[PDB]
């Protein structure tokens, strides 16, 4: 399973040379491969979703991020090496300076609550995009981290009662 | 299921008695051998050849209708007993390694008229099963004919209640008709005894002499 | 021997539950936990 | 009963076996014989069984002084229980003349050089000799022939009781002094609130359907006294009553149509589409309280002390009325409605018994519309099957009964009725592939009362459904008429012998059993002939295996045995993990005593023999007997104990009781199997 | 263009006269411009299911007086006490339980049967019979 | 699936009153039920099979506390009511009022090496018996404590770093 060569290259070729940069079209093709790179379509229709409770800059940020995002993916997917590490590699790589060169933090300081309260604990552990996406927006603000903290405290009274029990308190 | 036979009336059992009677053709297919259906007809085996042939159990015991007074073995562990001379079971390969290597048996048994095949009629004396092993084991009954190769008819699991168990052919009418000529058994459980295999044919019509 | 063979408790004739559990799972049948006494029924 | 044999020749042993299961009360005379070739075993003087495998004599004369010959046992213990009463052992094999010979003479026969021993039980010592350890079994006096014409007549394959045999319908055909006018008492029981405004039927209702019962049988020679008897209760009359629906499955998730209603809570919730009126599906108490709303409305507990919905046997349980010398009629609303409720057969224990009745609709009993299916309802209650018994109401092809051609032994059991599917359209039914042995039914009986047609069609019984109707009730339900005329004998007398001068006949008792005469408030009613007490189990008690001073008193335990299959588990026994709630976890009984069944007899006598039916043990057993021990009890508290006996799944165990001078009223069975299933008891004094 | 439907039957059942055939579709699309049927133009299966040598065997008695050998020469084979029947079948068509015996006929020159009675074998000797001793058969 | 009624409650009723309290067979019998209480056998088995890291004192509680337990599950499995959530509560009481009558804590403060290095991951997130023993044992010993949760650490260095890169430091 460590190559993406199990589902053939050319259909998703094909399907990202034929679909728009606009749309999650892009990611629509990309969430069906071999390597479990499941995820990336999630965040594109969860971003198109709850884009409403944001401003005109988180908007405009949204807008940005899904372009950048869609244009490198339909960009650097040309020579790359066919295995699932290597692909990991440049998808973290490619979601990290996408997100950093467009102010992540900027968003995150305008709304908050919106951005720490509609994450879902469900499917966040087993998305490597998610834990990407968690691990680098908590460097912005203390008080988005503490709010995060908080809604993973929340959702493990509401899924798993075993890291509440043990280490509740760290010293 | 009784009959009385003197003139003070003197009466017997007559289903686990030895001695076949006019009356009990139709009801005891026990005692009376393979009930024939009014419009076909029976023909058992000749020339039968096994493969693990040896001096205790040799290969013509196939040969004519067998008698139906052998009960069912139900979880039989040894077989030393005089079986037989009234059945076949493979003696040269004994239970380890057959239950090890997973080897396999055939029964090639011959024919003498070479008549169509409406069914298969196999009589066992036993359904194979082990004392310890519970395991179900199944047997394949194969067919074959003059100058071609086969026309498979499927696998079967073992019945008691069905101890001359019968095997539908399955066959197309579109497909022009053959003249079965032997049969071929093959089981890979060591357990297996065939006292008799036959053949089910019409006895109004042969539809080969006719759609030359 | 010494220490009267752990009360028979590894020799199969002299456990009330007629079957052998030795405290390792990992210890074989006919190896170090084994019924090594004379005085059972195994001879 | 088996016969094995291997001789020093041979080298397999070999068996003979029987072709029933034996009888455990009856006198066998067993006969094996073998002249060299083939052995043959005799059972009363058929031959059952003959095999030619051994041959040659049993031992070299060598070893003649080395075989012992061992009587009632062997060596490993292989003990008998029962009666031996003329030994015979032959020096030659003797054939099936010489066999009915020995049979007719009995034991008073000469000395022969062939016979090598005719053993008669008068001086044991002379040449027998018991075990050194053990002891000689006791003499007793007993009649091997006792009777010279057999009095018992058996059921046929897919019949009930005593007028489903072949020769005793056809004697209420033939003749027609088996027919007079009979009157059958019965009543209506009718609920009213304390202050006798309200019915559960009006009285309009019940004097239509008393003319529309009486026209629809005075052609047949019944006539119904109509006795409506009324109980005003308000705390019966304002729930709920149901028939069809079960109290097991109201606990359960599964859904079933037959308890569904607003006063059921719709199964508990268990049926509604969607999984206080609606808060309600199984407030914990809240609800069910008087002090905070009515009972009867949002309450649905199964283990309340009152809910909304009642069962009617348990509405018979609290009324507890006669059912020796009427009829009893009740009434329940059911989710269903389709029939009425289940009808009590002839032949079950509760058709005497205040369980006993017709339950039937209130809302359908007396309207011009469905007048006709309490007449159906009469005949489920006077032993008729329906028509499409049958064809309809066949679990498997392979049954012993299929009515495929009309006949007095197969399906409905009547020779004018004919073959006929489910069908609820008047007239002959279309063809279909859901009967299993038939294509096109003609002549079908669409204007008898016992198919599922309308109130129009049905009109009229068949002549030969009315020679059961005439049978039962002088079989079963002889309390009911209030006529003193006694059972007749119900078939012909037989020949037995004749010579030149004379002639010696004999004949069957009367059709419902009693030897004696009729009469009421004594146990005349339960003595047999040679005066012999037979009685059954009158009140049993267990203790609750959940609850330390439980004692719940279990009911299918104390009448006559009625089990269909004698060996497949069946809901009419008693078993000590039945005894739980279904959503409780059985526990297991304890170890040095078990748990136990404490069975008491109304009439205390001094027994003679005990038979108890165990119907279902399970196929593995710690102990060698399923019944651990057997206790005695006694008016003087003297507790008689017996061991454990070795039961089987078809033939009930039957003791035989010795030396008890104290009457007993009761037993205690001590058993340790969790599954083990005991339908009945019998104290034969 | 045309779908060929094999038809399946069994030979234990008996042949029916098919008259009507029933296709059954969903899809509004099926366009259909005829229909057959296949039978046998030569048969109705409905109406028709409405000199050998001397043989000489060891160990037996052959009381059978067919003097001339042709095509129908009845002979009845039989072994002697002590003897048991085998039996090697060349060509036959029906088989009856004759018992101890059996019947053999002549057919196109050969017999259909191939008999022999040999002894019978009793088993060798290693318990039962005698207790604690050795056994040495010197001829079988 | 709230009913213990699936698995027939006799054959293994059967299965208890046919094995010995001695062994494993208990723990064998229960683990096939219709309610999700698995875990025992996995106990009763990891225990038995790194017996020989204990001292004298720990394998006479091992001893001690496999006997009770099997003691215990064959005796107040009697009359109980069939729901999972009472079968929940009963096995937890039981191995709590085990453990603890026979000093736990004493066998933590023995020998905790062995005992806070058995514990494997994936073996205890679905495993309510492994989370009670794992509780419990933390509550016997502050570095028991500190052992068990440096080997939980570890374990999610190794398995899942959402609560490691999440609320590393409490406060
Ligand atoms: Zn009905």
């Amino acid at each position: 399973k460590g190559r993406l060569s199990l589902q053939n290259t050319a259909e998703i070729q094909h399907c990202l040379v034929n679909a728009g940069d606009v749309g999650c079209g892009v990611f629509e093709c990309f969430e069906n491969n071999s390597c479990e790179i499941r995820g990336l379509h999630g965040i594109c229709m969860t971003f198109l979703h709850n884009a409403g409770k944001f401003d005109a800059q988180g908007k405009s940020f949204i807008k940005d991020a899904l372009k950048c995002k869609a244009h490198a993916l339909r960009h650097r997917f040309g020579c790359i090496s066919r295995k699932c590490p290597a692909i990991r590699e440049m998808v973290s790589q490619l979601q990290r300076e996408c997100y950093l060169k467009h102010d992540l933090c900027a968003a995150a300081q305008e709304n908050t609550r919106v951005i720490v309260e509609m994450i879902h604990f469900k499917d966040l552990l087993l998305h490597e995009p998610y834990v990407d996406l968690v691990n680098l927006l908590l460097t912005c603000g203390e008080e988005v981290k503490e709010a995060i903290t908080h809604s993973v405290q929340v959702q493990c009274e509401q899924n798993w009662g075993s890291l509440c029990s043990i280490l509740s308190f760290c010293t | 299921s009784f009959n009385c036979i003197d003139e003070p009336s003197r009466c017997y059992f007559h289903d686990g008695d030895g001695v076949c009677e006019e009356f009990e053709q139709k009801t005891s297919i026990k005692d009376c051998g393979v009930y024939t259906p009014q419009g076909f007809l029976d023909q058992w085996a000749s020339n039968a050849s096994v493969s693990h042939q040896d001096q205790q159990c040799p290969g013509w015991v196939i040969i004519g209708q067998p008698a139906a007074s052998q009960v069912c073995r139900t979880k039989v562990i040894d077989l030393s007993e005089g079986i037989s001379q009234h059945a076949w079971y493979p003696c040269t390969i004994s239970y380890p390694y057959s239950q090890l290597a997973q080897t396999t048996f055939w029964l090639r048994a011959y024919f003498s008229q070479p008549m169509v095949a409406a069914a298969v009629i196999v009589h066992l004396v036993t359904d194979g099963t082990y004392y310890g092993d519970q395991k179900q084991e199944t047997i394949s009954v194969q067919l074959l004919d003059t100058k071609d190769q086969s026309h498979d008819l499927g696998l079967h699991v073992l019945s008691c209640r069905n101890n001359p168990l019968i095997i539908p052919v399955v066959h197309d009418l579109s497909q022009p008709f053959y003249h079965s000529q032997a049969v071929r058994v093959s089981f890979s459980s060591p357990l297996v005894a065939i006292s008799g295999v036959a053949l089910r044919s019409f006895d109004n019509f042969d539809p080969v002499t006719l759609s030359s | 021997a010494f220490c009267n063979y752990d009360g028979g408790d590894c020799c199969t004739s002299t456990v009330k539950t007629k079957k052998v559990t030795p405290f390792p799972m990992s210890c074989d049948l006919q190896g170090d936990c084994a019924c090594r006494d004379p005085q059972a029924q195994e001879h | 009963y088996f016969f094995s044999l291997k001789t020093d020749r041979a080298r397999q042993v070999t068996t003979i076996n029987a072709h029933r299961s034996y009888l455990p009360g009856q006198w066998v005379y067993l006969a094996a014989t073998y002249d060299g070739q083939f052995m043959k075993l005799y059972v009363n003087g058929a031959q059952v069984a003959t095999s030619g495998e051994q041959v040659g004599g049993i031992f070299s004369p060598l070893t003649q002084k080395c075989k012992v010959l061992m009587l009632g046992g062997s060596a490993l213990n292989h003990n008998y229980r029962g009666y031996i009463e003329h030994f015979s052992l032959w020096k030659v094999a003797r054939t099936q003349r010489e066999i009915l010979s020995d049979m007719e003479t009995h034991g008073a026969h000469t000395a022969l050089p062939q016979l090598l021993l005719q053993e008669n039980w008068d001086n044991v010592k002379h040449a027998w000799s018991p075990m050194k350890d053990g002891s000689s079994p006791k003499v007793e006096f007993s009649n091997a022939h006792g009777f010279l014409l057999d009095t018992s007549l058996e059921p046929p394959l897919c019949g009930q009781t005593l007028c489903d045999n072949t020769e005793v319908i056809a004697s209420y055909n033939q003749l027609s002094s088996f027919r007079q006018p009979k009157v059958v008492r019965y009543r209506v029981v009718n609920l009213y609130e304390d202050d006798h405004k309200n019915p559960t039927v009006t009285r309009e209702q019940v004097d239509f359907q008393h003319h529309q019962l009486a026209e629809a049988f005075k052609q047949y020679n019944i006539s119904w006294e109509l006795d409506v008897l009324e109980v005003s209760n308000s705390s019966l009359r304002r729930r709920l009553i149901l028939a069809n629906c079960d109290i097991s499955k109201i606990g359960d998730e599964n859904c079933d149509p037959e308890c569904n209603h607003t006063l059921t809570g719709h199964d508990g919730g268990d049926c509604r589409h969607l999984r206080d009126m609606d808060c309600n599906y199984e407030d914990g108490g809240e609800c069910c309280d008087p002090e905070i709303t009515n009972v009867t409305q949002t309450c649905f507990d199964p283990d309340s002390p009152h809910r909304a919905y009642l069962d009617v046997n348990e509405l018979k349980n609290i009324l507890k009325l006669d059912g020796s010398t009427h009829l009893n009629i009740f009434f329940a609303k059911s989710s269903e409605e389709e029939l009425a409720g289940v009808a009590t057969w002839p032949w079950d224990k509760e058709a005497l018994m205040h369980l006993g009745g017709i339950v039937l609709n209130p809302s359908f009993y007396g309207m011009p519309g469905h007048t006709h299916t309490m007449i159906h309802e009469i005949g489920h209650s006077l032993g008729l099957y329906h028509v499409f018994r049958g064809i309809s109401e066949i679990q498997s092809c392979s049954d012993p009964c299929m009515e495929t051609e009309p006949s007095f032994e197969t399906g409905d059991l009547c020779n004018d009725t004919n073959p006929a599917p489910k069908h609820k359209s008047c007239g002959d039914p279309g063809p279909g592939n859901d009967t299993c042995g038939f294509h096109s039914f003609f002549n079908t009986p669409y204007n008898n009362f016992m198919s599922y047609a309308d109130d129009d069609c049905t009109d009229s019984f068949t002549p030969n459904q009315v020679a059961r109707m005439h049978c039962y009730l002088d079989l079963v339900y002889q309390g009911w008429q209030p006529s003193r005329k006694p059972a007749p004998v119900a078939l012909a007398p037989q020949v037995l012998g004749h010579t030149t001068d004379s002639v010696t006949l004999e004949w069957f008792p009367p059709i419902d059993g009693h030897f004696f005469e009729r009469e009421l408030g004594s146990a005349c009613h339960l003595c047999l002939e040679g005066r012999i007490l037979v009685q059954y189990a009158s009140n049993a008690s267990s203790p609750m295996p959940c609850s330390p001073s439980g004692h719940w008193s279990p009911r299918e335990a104390e009448g006559h045995p009625d089990v269909e299959q004698p060996c497949k588990s069946s809901v009419r026994t008693w078993s000590p993990n039945s005894a739980v709630n279904p959503h409780t976890v059985p526990p297991a009984c304890p170890e040095p005593q078990g748990c136990y069944l404490e069975l008491e007899f109304l009439y205390p006598l001094v027994p003679e023999s005990l038979t108890i039916w165990v119907t279902f043990v399970s196929t593995d057993w710690d102990s060698s007997g399923a019944v651990n021990d057997i206790k005695l009890l006694a008016v003087s508290g003297k507790n008689i104990s017996l061991g454990p006996q070795n039961v089987f799944c078809d033939v009930p165990l039957t003791i035989r009781l010795w030396d008890v001078g104290e009457e007993v009223y009761g037993i205690q069975i001590y058993t340790l199997d969790e599954h083990l299933e005991i339908d009945a008891a019998m104290l034969t004094s | 263009n045309p779908l060929i439907i094999p038809v399946v039957h069994d030979l234990s059942q008996p042949f029916y006269h098919s008259q009507a055939v029933r296709v059954s579709f969903s899809s509004p699309l099926v366009a259909i411009s005829g229909v057959a049927l296949r039978s046998f133009d030569n048969f109705d299966p409905v109406t028709l299911s409405s000199d050998c040598p001397e043989l000489a065997v060891e160990n037996a008695s052959l009381n059978c007086s067919s003097s001339d050998r042709y095509h129908g020469a009845q002979c009845t084979v039989s072994c002697r006490t002590g003897y048991v029947l085998q039996i090697r079948r060349d060509d036959e068509l029906i088989k009856s339980q004759t018992g101890p015996s059996v019947t053999v006929t002549c057919t196109e020159g050969k017999w259909n049967k191939q008999v022999a009675c040999e002894p019978v074998d009793c088993s060798i000797p290693d318990h039962h019979q005698v207790y604690a001793a050795s056994f040495s058969c010197p001829e079988g």
